[PDB]
């Protein structure tokens, strides 16, 4: 690892940013990270980098005000018989997970964590109530595909009552991914490496695309 | 501490009285109950350890046993003792036997109460000794080595792999650190069991484990004698196993541990009742163990606007103070916390920070206060960051804070490198030495910004605690009046692990460790 | 300025009286003489410029002419004027003619004294106007643009190539600098002539040239209106051509210039008599021109132990003050200097620095004090250096210094890069803004280190000036009692350029610019 | 130009120092300068460097105390008819030249600048007087080799009286160099790029070699 700083003579762009990455790798073992980038002049720019899109909380909150105009509400839970909750707690808790703060920590967001073992029938009752914009269902046990059955059932339920489209349905859990997600009826699925910011940035853009 | 702010100590005493009301009121509730986690702590204090086949900690199964047979209200201690009487096997063996399905504490004849209770108390008596001795072990090392009187440099290590944490901890130990904390795995406070054994892998940092504690302590002890200093070890109590983690560190003898009354409730959605019962007993153990706890007020400043949340922090500190007291923890053991988190572009900002830091110092004169570094505005500009870590270092020496959590120029970027740690320490030693007497030398103008800022924060914290006292703590949390967070009296995680005490309940450890 | 140090102003007034004695005493000597350099300045003020064939400045040849014909004691002004009377050619043409060997000021009929003298005075009168006007030009720009009230950021440029200095100066101008100084070529104060024309190459920095001044001023004026600020330009007067460089900048209108009474003597071995006569007239011109001078007390701290030389610095400041006065320069024009040069490893060191800086501020309440950055202990550790530049920045805002010479994290390494300049300015703006009112807020304990340090320095400077006053300045220098440096009353460079005035001597410029 | 910092795991040596230079160049356009080098541990060391022996005042002063034991005295001058002095002033003045402070600025050194046009006969009288250890003669005008004649004459003079060996004779000036110097009788000659520290470090070592 190496700390390396310098300054290029290009207006402060994401291009110059790249130039920075270039000039970095171009000088030995890389995988550069341009930690800081600020301009000294409209024609000059300083750089700090280390070597060898996802909105952020501040941003997604702005995006919500300038694009949606009201606080959005999200209801999540570990549905069915699944008692695993650490996961949904990683995205929904104030404290969040590994540095990424949960959705309840966001200003333009009302996150309602209903916890573990929530019957789809109850989940839906609760989404209609707190008038949710985003539904979050987490699944962990894959035993006899009890999860695929359960997530599939929640979709039928929603649709049978003519409700699916009212929501951005997100699913995730250790054995989940976006491929599995889409072919089941959900708008997106999030695996073990994802965090609240990943969810937030996706939910907010989708909302916007829909509300148009 | 002299009064440099001309603070109104009547107001101070008035605020503190409200915190005491709020606390005692909630205490009435704590005493009338126990929790699944309290009992597992009790079991551990009596020697039950190890795991079963599916890697479930034996304390969880023995207590889970008693639980489903409607026994918890009496509390582990009795059954465990009863069992030992007519059975004569060690509680460790009582555990394995219960695991194997070879015993049933619910169906053994329940000998005379006064007989087991007495047995209970004789068992408790042993481990309390081990603990009491560890406290002496520490006193004994300080007198041999002496202890810094200025601020203590507190650094952090966290690879997720214990053996790796150690090579880093000992390096940091001689690089000059006085307190070393191993960052607990992200989210551990959500687990309802404590993993068993050494940990070789973990996200966001190393798991909290009794074995892990022992290794680290053994290490620090080695490099300690080396440098002729006693490195204080620190870990986190927060979560659904607070007491257990506290009993755990009491027997391996950590020196400081994070122990906040409202953390779990406000930031991890752990049920308020469960949380208020767990903190009470973890605090008792820590207190008796001679441990210095750390509160987490920084959590209130890392995201909210730090300038306008200063009274929340002061109120939080008062409230933690009062509970710690109800658990026998004295002021010289309460490492109350605060932080340098205001926006660096704020005019006179440094004057407001200094003021508040000075305020807390005068309000809690006997507490070894914990002052934490800036993090929310720390950016990729490593140069600017080093200087705002410097203005942070200045406040500590100007206001006599005692536990100094060193800021890192690389803060917003990654856990520190060998270099990041060194630079951070030289920055702190330069400022601490160059401005050594600055707090005696410096005074504040009559009714200027500094003094007026402090009194506004104090008047506001008093105002807040007046409402909190009007509603009682639970109602306060139910309506989000504190921390901008609303939480359900019967919501959150762990409520199902809370049980009311029945007339024959008995924790021999309370009278041995508290005793009023 | 309020009295935060509880300084004994009687002692202060007593010290200042000794400096005034020392000065007036030496003044008796200055008035009884003139120097080869004074006269060349007089010639320039009257329009003589350009060079001859071998590139010798015409002022040097016309005055060298008068010199070898035993004429200097009367002083250029007369001959030049006499010549213009019976000849009717411009002094510029008088010069060329003398260069060509076509005239001889010594053999022209010397018309009636009172007639040429009057002619002299009428000539002086013109250029004084150009000057007086430039002073208005500046006043006029300030009122249009306004002026910072806090400390002024002073930065340095020096490529050795004027056109290059300019691209750097304008960049720095908008990067936020308030005062720009072009570092003069190393050793120029040793030359007995001022190079003529723009400079494209030079060691240690760009030559000081009237053409060079004009270019830079033209530039700063351009970027100035751009940013809507009036950038102050600065250069060095030090050396054997002090007055000339001052007359020079008076006509191109620099805003601040280095002008120390003892520099040349103590650090360049330029003869004391020559030096004391040159500084007197350069100071008159600068003063009348509205220029703020800068003294070089840092020279006393960059190598000697700064903690024990603090009284030398204070004595130096007093002494420069008193001379500046005898030359008509008011306190709001004396940018007396000092520095943050104590060892960073010195315990309470920052408290001693703050104290002395506060001392000078209270002693010279009307002076736009110049506080300079650390340099001797600035090392390759760019990180540590940035923070000691920060402690330096703090002193300025805590003590209200007016001209702030920004320190560079790269100090000990090389002239700053674009980045080094930026970082240095943000560091200063962060501290200046974050601690904005810190001087009103902060006070010092009764008879603590801070206040006691200041009074010791003051008592010591008074003690030093008492001996200096006992011996008179020349004897003082002959024995090294001041600055740890001994210098011969008739030694050093330039004594042979010193002449005593004869009864008919006349500088029309003195009465026009001083007039008592 | 580039600012670059990092840390190697080698005890704080001049070898590790080199390793630092190596690891630097090894990573693109170089000509590295290891601006700072300090150890974190006996087995570790930090580095700061920039890319694309001469004692110092503090040191030569120590060297003088620990090796010579008394202050050394140096007398310099521009000899003969040569009025050029800026040069000798660059090495002898308190202020020195381009950052390098002159010999009179040194603590364990008494520098006596006799200035310009000093007749060899006077120069020698003055060296014997202030009992010099180091003589410094500066020459600039080379016209009809008037300088070579003059410097040659000063040597004869010195020797004729049996005095040469009492001194470390250094010469220098714009058209001077150590080759010219040695073949004329002087112990060293210093060209236009040299500074007081260069002179000091050479005079002090030579003194030591002689005094042994
Ligand atoms: C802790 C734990 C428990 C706890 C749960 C604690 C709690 N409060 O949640 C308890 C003890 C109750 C438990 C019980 C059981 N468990 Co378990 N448990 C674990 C363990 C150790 C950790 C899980 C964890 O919390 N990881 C941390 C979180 C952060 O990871 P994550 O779920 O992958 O979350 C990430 C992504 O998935 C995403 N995400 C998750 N959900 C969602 C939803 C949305 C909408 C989005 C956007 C993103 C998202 O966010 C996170 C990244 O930030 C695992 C083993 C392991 N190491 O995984 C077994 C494991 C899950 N358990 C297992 C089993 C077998 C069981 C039990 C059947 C055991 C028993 N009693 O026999 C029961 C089931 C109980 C039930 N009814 O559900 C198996 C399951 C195997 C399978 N695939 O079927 C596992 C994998 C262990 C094993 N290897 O055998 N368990
Ligand atoms: C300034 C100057 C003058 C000044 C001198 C000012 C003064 N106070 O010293 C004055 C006006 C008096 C002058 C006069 C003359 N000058 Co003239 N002058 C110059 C000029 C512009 C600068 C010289 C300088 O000071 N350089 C700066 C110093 C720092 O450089 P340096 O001498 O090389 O010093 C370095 C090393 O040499 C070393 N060093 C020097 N001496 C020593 C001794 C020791 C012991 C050591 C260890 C190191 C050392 O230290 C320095 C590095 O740090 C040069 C042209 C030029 N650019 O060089 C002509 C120049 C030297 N002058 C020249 C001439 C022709 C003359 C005159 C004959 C002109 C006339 N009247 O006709 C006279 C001679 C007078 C005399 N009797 O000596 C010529 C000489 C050509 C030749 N080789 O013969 C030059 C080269 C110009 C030219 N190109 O025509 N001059
Ligand atoms: C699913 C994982 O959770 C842990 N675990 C801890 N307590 C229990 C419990 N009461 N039941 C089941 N697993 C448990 C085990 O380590 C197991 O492997
Ligand atoms: C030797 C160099 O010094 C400069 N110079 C300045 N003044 C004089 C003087 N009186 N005599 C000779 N050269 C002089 C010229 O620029 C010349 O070239
Ligand atoms: C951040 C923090 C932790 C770590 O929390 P987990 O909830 O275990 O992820 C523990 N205690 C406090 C007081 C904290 O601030
Ligand atoms: C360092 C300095 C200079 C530059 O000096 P030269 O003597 O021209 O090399 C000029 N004036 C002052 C006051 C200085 O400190």
């Amino acid at each position: 690892k190496v700390q390396l700083s310098f300054t290029l003579p290009l207006k402060n762009n994401e291009r110059s940013a790249e130039a920075a990455k270039q000039i970095a790798l171009k000088m030995g073992l890389e995988e550069p990270s341009v930690v800081m980038q600020q301009s000294l002049d409209e024609e000059f720019t300083f750089f700090v980098v280390y070597g060898n899109e996802i909105l952020s909380m501040e941003e997604t909150d702005e995006y919500i005000k300038e694009n949606i105009g009201r606080k959005i509400v999200v209801v999540g839970a570990s549905t069915g018989t699944d008692a695993h909750t650490v996961g949904i707690d990683a995205i929904m808790n104030m404290k969040g997970y590994a540095g990424h703060y949960g959705l309840e920590r966001y200003e333009m967001i009302d996150a309602y964590n209903l916890g573990s073992q929530v019957a789809n029938e109850d989940f839906i009752k609760k989404a209609v109530e707190l008038e949710a914009d985003v539904l979050l269902v987490s699944q962990t046990v894959t035993q006899k595909n009890v999860h695929i059955q359960n997530m599939t059932h929640l979709i039928e339920l929603l649709e049978a009552e003519g409700l699916r489209d009212r929501f951005v349905l997100l699913c995730g859990g250790p054995r989940i991914n976006n491929e599995i997600a889409k072919e089941l009826g959900y708008d997106a699925g999030f695996g073990p490496g994802r965090f609240a910011d990943d969810v937030a940035t996706f939910a907010v853009k989708t909302l916007n695309d829909r509300m148009n | 501490m002299e009064s440099k702010l001309n603070l109104d100590f009547n107001l101070v005493e008035k605020a503190r009285a409200k915190a005491k009301a709020i606390a005692i009121d909630t205490q009435e509730f704590i005493e009338k109950h126990t929790t699944v986690t309290v009992e597992r702590a009790v079991c551990r204090l009596l020697g039950i350890d190890g795991v079963d086949t599916d890697e479930v900690p034996l304390p969880n199964i023995v207590v889970d046993h008693i639980k489903e047979n409607n026994g918890l209200n009496l509390g582990a201690a009795m059954y465990i003792a009863n069992a030992v009487l007519n059975t004569g096997k060690t509680p460790q063996e009582i555990a394995q036997a219960i695991s194997a399905g070879e015993l049933d504490l619910t169906k053994l004849p329940m000998k005379d109460l006064f007989e087991v209770k007495t047995k209970a108390l004789s068992m408790a008596k042993e481990t309390v000794e081990k603990i009491k001795n560890n406290r002496s072990i520490r006193e004994s090392r300080f007198e041999e080595y002496g202890d810094k009187s200025g601020p203590l440099l507190y650094v952090i290590v966290a690879t997720g792999n214990i053996y790796e944490d150690i090579t880093q901890a000992v390096a940091a130990a001689k690089q000059g650190a006085d307190v070393i904390a191993v960052i607990r795995t992200t989210g551990q406070s959500l687990l309802d069991y404590v993993p068993y054994g050494a940990t070789t892998e973990g996200f966001g940092g190393t798991y909290a484990t009794q074995e892990n504690f022992r290794l680290m302590r053994e290490a620090l002890d080695k490099v300690g004698a080396e440098v002729g200093k006693y490195i204080r070890l620190c870990n986190y109590c927060s979560g659904l196993c607070m007491p257990e983690i506290a009993a755990m560190g009491a027997i391996e003898r950590l020196d400081v541990m994070l122990n906040d009354a409202l953390y779990g409730i406000l930031f991890r959605d752990i049920n308020m009742q469960r949380t208020m019962i767990d903190q009470n007993f973890s605090r008792i153990i820590n207190g008796f163990a001679g441990v210095i706890i750390n509160t987490g007020e920084d959590n209130y400043l890392t995201t909210a606007d730090a300038f306008e949340e200063a009274h929340t922090v002061l109120a939080s500190q008062f409230i933690n103070e009062q509970f710690a007291l109800l658990a026998g923890l004295p002021e010289e053991q309460m490492g109350l916390g605060h932080a340098f988190e205001m926006d660096p572009e704020l005019k006179n900002g440094f004057l407001y920070e200094l003021s508040q830091a000075q305020m807390a110092r005068e309000i809690f004169p006997k507490a070894p206060l914990k002052y934490m570094p800036p993090t929310k505005f720390m950016t990729g500009n490593i140069f600017k960051g080093h200087i705002q870590d410097a203005l942070f270092n200045m406040v500590t020496i100007m206001t006599n804070q005692r536990i100094h959590l060193l800021g890192m120029l690389t803060e917003a970027l990654h856990t520190p490198f060998m270099s990041d740690r060194a630079l951070s320490i030289e920055n702190a030693q330069y400022i601490f030495n160059n401005m050594e007497s600055i707090s005696e030398e410096i005074q504040f103008k009559e009714d200027g910004l500094i003094q007026k800022r402090a009194g506004f924060v104090l008047e506001k914290a008093n105002e807040l605690l007046e409402e909190i006292e009007q509603l009682g703590l639970f109602d306060t949390l139910e309506k989000g009046i504190f921390g901008g967070v609303k939480r359900p009296k019967d919501g959150g995680k762990g409520l199902n692990g809370v049980v009311s005490k029945d007339e024959n309940y008995y924790n021999p450890f309370v009278e041995l460790m508290l005793n009023k």
